[PDB]
RNA sequence: GGUAGUAGCAAAUAUUCAAAUGAGAACUUUGAAGGCCGAAGAGGGGAAAGGUUCCAUGUGAACGGCACUUGCACAUGGGUU
RNA sequence: GUCUCCAAGGUGAACAGCCUCUGGUCGAUGGAACAAUGUAGGCAAGGGAAGUCGGCAAAAUGGAUCCGUAACUUCGGGAAA
RNA sequence: AAACGACUCUCGGCAACGGAUAUCUCGGCUCUCGCAUCGAUGAAGAACGUAGCGAAAUGCGAUACUUGGUGUGAAUUGCAGA
């Protein structure tokens, strides 16, 4: 199916004790983990903007906690392997902030 | 396709560093058809050959 | 270097034109027993030792 | 061209071989000994598998020095197992071009198995390396050659 | 010492030629069997019969054995349990199994009989300086 | 320090291209050549070394007069005359 | 041959995301981000030494101690006023 | 290992160390885990050389301003005592 | 229950690796014989060029894998053309 949630991330916990050179890399293994296991789809594209902000602090500065937006496509191309795939991009933090935010159905 | 031989060109009629060259990455096809400094010239002109700041 | 004698850049202008494969052609002469050019050359391998 | 072993009907059987294959003598070894007897559909499964990393070939004959897995505990009771995917890609390969054969001949894929697969080893072709106190060393590869031959069951 | 210090030096004689069973060598440590001996019950708490309660005849306060925050890597003790002197094997969560004693206890040690004055109920995950989440709440104003 | 480190200076040629013989033998400081011993009229030549007189003797080369001397002698070197008209 | 698919591949801070091509992309090209050289440089030229390694196009095999669509490799052309 | 020319901003005495601009570059085969033993780099309560052939290694001191500076001396120094 | 399999070893068929063996030979080695002919009228050697398509070997010298005379008498040849 075509659906598209918002979710928070816990990055901290899953980089606790992350060799410095390769935290933010493993940020973003740590995401497409997170949505593979999300949306049941092994092809995982991470947006550009998203990969910006992950990396805007450097590589050891990480940001404890991201909210993103995960969408599940049908994938048009006849080659491709997988017949869904997911995109993550960034979702908007609200004005109180992340407290209390829990998973949220995009899809009108 | 490579756009290696346009880098360089565009960086020398720029007069810039090869880092200071932007070329359009949605406008690739049309720049690979350039080999020669006066297509880089008519390029830049148009606009899908930059120096950036 | 960019300095250089007549006599050696006209003898490293025969070692270039020496420097090529052999002929398609010769391979196709009767009782012919070349295979390839035995003596070629390349700059990183065997330097000239002029 | 003659088989190390030929079909006992060579009319309900195909062929495939290749020489001087880029690829480790051992591990091709390893994945040929794994394969013997196996219908062709599960071996198909199996080699894709192997090169998703979710069966590992048992190494059994070539095996000092080699790691230890739970994939492998059904086929090796030690667990010496690896994921050669180069042999496995290169002996699939030739697995199509017997089922391509097989598909001419005008025989059934459905009961074909793998009758007969044997590797061999092919010249070695040489390179070098450079050792402490000027010194140079061989660096040699081990090509080798596959034949195999499918068979129709019963 | 070149080549590492953290080894034992010389690991035999020459003769007999062969390393012995009573050198010492590297290997497996940890998760071993063990008997511990004399180790005694300082109380047994019931549950729901006052007595699983770490309140006391001297310390009157209403707590429960469960420390502030829960026992580390545990959770939180609501059937019998027993208070034991001293440590026993394993880490947190592992069953252990209860012996009776092969021995006769005869000795003062064994005889004596223990009145428990204080039991700490304090956060062991820190520093804590509040025996009850109550105590916590009144000290900073929140209750 | 005798070793690789001294490999590293090696750009003075000692020797270069000879004008008679061709060989890299010409000792540029001596101004003579190692090999053929030009400039001296007189070729450098040794007994005690048979494969080198043989790697330079009369007949390794091209004997662009000499080889056609023996078919004048055959003819007793005849000049000045030509076959007679067909 | 055994050794043995073993010893090893670990200095010079570091890569990541999207797209293009391609049978095949961690390694080719474009863009974006995050870093390094930090002007007695990992920048820009010369002397010696090398001799075509320079530039364009294309690429079976070998080589580039993994890999390559790639290249100081290979093949065909051009270039030093 | 191999001669030489050019040489920005900040801090700072300083072509010291550290960061940055132009220019260059991410080229050192990659992935997973974080056992012993190693290599490189730290910390460690109380004691303070008891270690060891031997204070080996490490630690301690360190810039600038002010006060002050002994024996000895070839009268110059010692002295940053 | 030490059976089936794996491993090691062993024997046999086949297939590999490698190039021994056998049969060859426009080459070598040895003996014997005939002749006497390099160069300032520029030797030997050394360099560079030269073919429609050649790098080497062989040949040749800007008349450059050959010019001319004479003899023989229908080719050269890998391809193309004359
Ligand atoms: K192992
Ligand atoms: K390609
Ligand atoms: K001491
Ligand atoms: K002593
Ligand atoms: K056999
Ligand atoms: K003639
Ligand atoms: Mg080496
Ligand atoms: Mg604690
Ligand atoms: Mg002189
Ligand atoms: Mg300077
Ligand atoms: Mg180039
Ligand atoms: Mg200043
Ligand atoms: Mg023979
Ligand atoms: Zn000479």
């Amino acid at each position: 199916e075509v659906v598209t949630r918002e979710y928070t991330i816990n990055l901290h916990k899953r980089l606790h004790s992350c060799t410095f050179k390769k935290k933010a890399p493993t940020a973003i293994k740590e995401i497409r983990k997170f949505a593979q296991k999300a949306m049941g789809t092994k092809d995982v594209r991470v947006d550009v903007k998203l990969n910006k902000q992950i990396w805007s602090r450097g590589i050891r500065s990480v940001p404890r906690r991201v909210r993103v937006r995960i969408a599940r496509k049908r994938n048009d191309d006849e080659d491709a392997k997988e017949e869904l795939y997911s995109l993550v991009t960034v979702a908007e933090i609200p004005a109180e902030g992340l407290k209390g935010l829990g998973t949220k159905i995009i899809e009108d | 396709v490579s756009l290696k031989l346009q880098k360089r060109l565009a960086a020398s009629v720029l007069k810039c560093g090869r880092g200071k060259v932007w070329l359009d990455p949605n406008e690739g096809n049309e720049i690979s058809m350039a080999n020669s400094r006066q297509n880089i010239r008519k390029l830049v002109k148009d606009g899908f050959i930059i120096r950036k700041p | 270097p960019s300095h250089k004698t007549f006599m050696i850049k006209k003898k490293l202008a025969k070692k270039q034109r020496q420097n090529r494969p052999i002929p398609y052609w010769i391979r196709m002469r009767t009782d012919n027993t070349i295979r390839y050019n035995a003596k070629r050359r390349h700059w990183r391998r065997t330097k000239l030792g002029f | 061209v003659k088989y190390s072993k030929e079909p006992d009907n060579p009319t309900k059987s195909c062929k495939a071989r290749g020489s001087s294959l880029r690829v480790h003598f051992k591990n091709t070894r390893e994945t040929a000994h794994a394969l013997r007897k196996m219908p062709l559909d599960k071996a198909k499964r199996y080699l894709e598998d192997v090169l998703a990393h979710k069966q590992a070939i048992p190494f059994t004959r070539f095996c000092r020095g080699v790691g230890r897995t739970a994939q492998a505990k059904n086929r090796h009771s030690s667990g010496q197992g690896r994921w050669p995917v180069k042999s496995t890609k290169f002996i699939l390969d030739l697995l199509k071009n017997a089922e391509s054969n097989a598909d001419v001949k005008g025989l059934d894929v459905d009961l074909l198995f793998i009758s007969h697969i044997q590797v061999n080893q092919a010249q070695k072709q040489r390179r070098r390396t450079y050792r402490a106190h000027g010194r140079i060393n061989p660096y040699m590869s081990h090509p080798c050659h596959i034949e195999l031959t499918l068979s129709e069951k019963e | 010492t070149h080549r590492g210090l953290r080894k034992v030096a010389c690991i035999g004689a020459w003769h007999p030629a062969r390393v012995s069973y009573t050198v010492a060598r590297a290997g497996q440590n940890g998760y071993h069997h063990r008997t511990e001996m004399n180790k005694k019950v300082y109380k047994l708490g019931k549950a729901g019969q006052e007595s699983h309660a770490a309140i006391t005849d001297f310390d009157r306060t209403e707590k429960d054995i469960t420390p502030m925050g829960g026992f580390p890597h545990y959770g939180v003790v609501k059937d019998d349990y027993l208070l034991i002197k001293g440590c026993c094997v394993g880490p947190k969560k592992r069953v252990v199994t209860l012996r009776q004693s092969l021995l006769n206890q005869t000795s003062r040690v064994a005889l004596e009989e223990i009145k428990l004055k204080f039991i700490d109920t304090s956060s062991k995950f820190g520093h804590g300086r509040f025996q009850t989440t109550q105590e916590k709440q009144k000290f900073y104003g929140r209750l | 320090g005798k070793g690789t480190g001294s490999f590293g200076k090696r750009r003075n040629k000692t020797h270069t291209l000879c004008v008679r013989c061709g060989r890299r033998s010409f000792h540029i400081q001596k101004s003579r050549c190692s090999a053929c011993a030009y400039p001296a009229a007189r070729l450098r030549k040794y007994n005690w070394s048979v494969k080198a007189l043989r790697r330079k003797t009369t007949g390794t080369g091209r004997m662009r007069y000499l080889r056609n001397v023996p078919r004048r002698f055959k003819t007793n070197f005849r000049e000045g005359t030509e076959a007679t008209p067909r």
